[PDB]
């Protein structure tokens, strides 16, 4: 997966991140840039516009806990397929979510923490977080 | 199919580019070879280093006809047909490989112009950066 | 982007349809739902077991629809924009499904018309098919 | 994961396939109509037009190499993740083939073994056949 010094970059930028707003920013931001995302959240209200979609607090706090689904991830990379198992089950046999969509979310993450963390978010760490989100995208997929 | 709207985010957007265009366009393609190692493969003959003038040189060239691009933006194909030979029937680009650059170059926008990057425009830059790489993955 | 030779390919084949627009449209469907059972989700209110009056009724409007697109292949936009509106904005289909239904199109129309089907023919189609697709999954 | 009756009709199907000639056909089919495959095969020569792909030698040949492990995977449906070990490790490493190019072939087969036989290749025998495909797809993806 990662070198030590791939993690320490990815694990440094991580304890940074504002824990309330990055994962919200990312569901948001996949709602609207691709809007068909938005069928699987109907019960979430108003997401007709990109600042009510933005602004929508069970956005905010569905992205809460997307981010620690993410986070989950980061605490154990050795074993993404197990850990991502259950939610796995959820969104194949439940959501009925197309995995591609599973990689535009792990994308927009990665443009919010550029976003973000403007310069820091450099090129090789970039490189690592990318390794991250399609582990992420790959065990999701896996059921 | 860009909207009338997304026409003038990308048009407002890009514009704040301006002087950054070939910097932006050569971090995005150091973004790219490093997260998606196989799309080096393409640039056999290119220093591919940090720093490389040769990136350097060719990220400005492909900043350049984005900017072309947004100039002609209701015209692309016909605009951009010298780049849809060359990639699409000479180079044999897999398109996966538009969408990595396109996603680097939006990683590049969000790091440097962050007051710019709002939900809006990245939706409109990331339609206009798929239109641009469907014109150069077609044979027409 | 389709080519002249794309465009000259689709009329030909797709005017081979013919009398049989509901058959093959209603057949191609079945095939969708037989093969990708997840887009059974988008016709919940939908009869859909095999020879399904509605199925059949909704077949003859998608065929019906291409029809209407290769009448209107250089102004695919314009024709089309009640169902782009209708896909993109009300039914907010994701775009996975029109791949599946598009092969499930190709399938169909190679099963039917097979001296039609060429290699050549078969890439046009493809190209037509997601051109129409890239319509209806735009709000534009 | 396919049902006793599926693996049946996939069967009986199969045993009708000229092996000579649709892997071949299925290969052409995959070059002409998703031109950028072409940069994978320029050993093969003149593939410059549909006629130069479709009487291509190398393509047939190729393509009865391909067939043939298409029927490897069909007489082990229960393991295709075996069955396709090897050739996994190949295009992945030293090819360097996106994975969804494996997707776009499985697709061209379907596409041919609905050219060659017709209203024979029913609805149900393709929705068997999908599965065929995307498990050959999966399991040479799986490096
Ligand atoms: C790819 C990274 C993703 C991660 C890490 C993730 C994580 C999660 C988590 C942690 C939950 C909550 C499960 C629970 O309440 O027990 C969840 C639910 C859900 N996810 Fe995802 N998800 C991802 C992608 C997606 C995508 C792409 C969609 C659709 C576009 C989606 C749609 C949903 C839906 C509809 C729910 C249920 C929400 C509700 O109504 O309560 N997810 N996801
Ligand atoms: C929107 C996306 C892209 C744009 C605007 C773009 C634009 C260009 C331009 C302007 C050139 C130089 C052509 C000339 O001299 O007139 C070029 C060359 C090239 N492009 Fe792209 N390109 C894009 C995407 C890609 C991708 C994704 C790849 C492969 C990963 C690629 C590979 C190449 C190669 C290999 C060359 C030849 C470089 C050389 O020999 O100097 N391009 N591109
Ligand atoms: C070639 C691509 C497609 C074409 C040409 C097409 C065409 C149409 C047409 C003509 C209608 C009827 C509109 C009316 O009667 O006013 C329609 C409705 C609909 N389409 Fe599509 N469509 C396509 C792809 C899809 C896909 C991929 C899905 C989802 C799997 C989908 C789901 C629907 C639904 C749910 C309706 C509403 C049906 C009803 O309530 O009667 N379509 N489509
Ligand atoms: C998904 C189904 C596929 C199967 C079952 C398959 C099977 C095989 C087999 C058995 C070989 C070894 C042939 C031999 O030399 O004896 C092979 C080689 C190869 N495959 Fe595939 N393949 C598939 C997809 C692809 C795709 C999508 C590409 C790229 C477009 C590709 C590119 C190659 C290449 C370049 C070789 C090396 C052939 C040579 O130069 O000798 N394959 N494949």
């Amino acid at each position: 997966h990662l070198t030590p010094e791939e993690k320490s970059a990815v694990t440094a930028l991580w304890g940074k991140v504002n824990v309330d707003e990055v994962g919200g920013e990312a569901l948001g931001r996949l709602l609207v840039v691709y809007p068909w995302t938005q069928r699987f959240f109907e019960s979430f209200g108003d997401l007709s516009t990109p600042d009510a979609v933005m602004g929508n607090p069970k956005v905010k706090a569905h992205g809460k806990k997307v981010l620690g689904a993410f986070s989950d991830g980061l605490a154990h990379l050795d074993n993404l397929k197990g850990t991502f198992a259950t939610l796995s089950e959820l969104h194949c046999d439940k959501l009925h979510v197309d995995p591609e969509n599973f990689r535009l979310l792990g994308n927009v993450l990665v443009c919010v923490l550029a976003h973000h963390f403007g310069k820091e978010f450099t090129p090789p760490v970039q490189a690592a977080y990318q390794k991250v989100v399609a582990g992420v995208a790959n065990a999701l997929a896996h059921k | 199919v860009l909207s009338p709207a997304d026409k003038t985010n990308v048009k407002a957007a890009w514009g704040k580019v301006g002087a950054h265009a070939g910097e932006y366009g050569a971090e995005a393609l150091e973004r790219m070879f490093l997260s998606f190692p196989t799309t080096k493969t393409y640039f056999p003959h290119f220093d591919l280093s940090h720093g490389s003038a040769q990136v350097k040189g060719h990220g400005k060239k492909v900043a350049d006809a984005l900017t072309n691009a947004v100039a002609h933006v209701d015209d692309m194909p016909n605009a951009l047909s010298a780049l849809s030979d060359l990639h699409a029937h000479k180079l044999r680009v897999d398109p996966v490989n538009f969408k990595l650059l396109s996603h680097c170059l939006l990683v590049t926008l969000a790091a440097h112009l962050p007051a710019e990057f709002t939900p809006a425009v990245h939706a409109s830059l990331d339609k206009f950066l798929a239109s641009v790489s469907t014109v150069l993955t077609s044979k027409y």
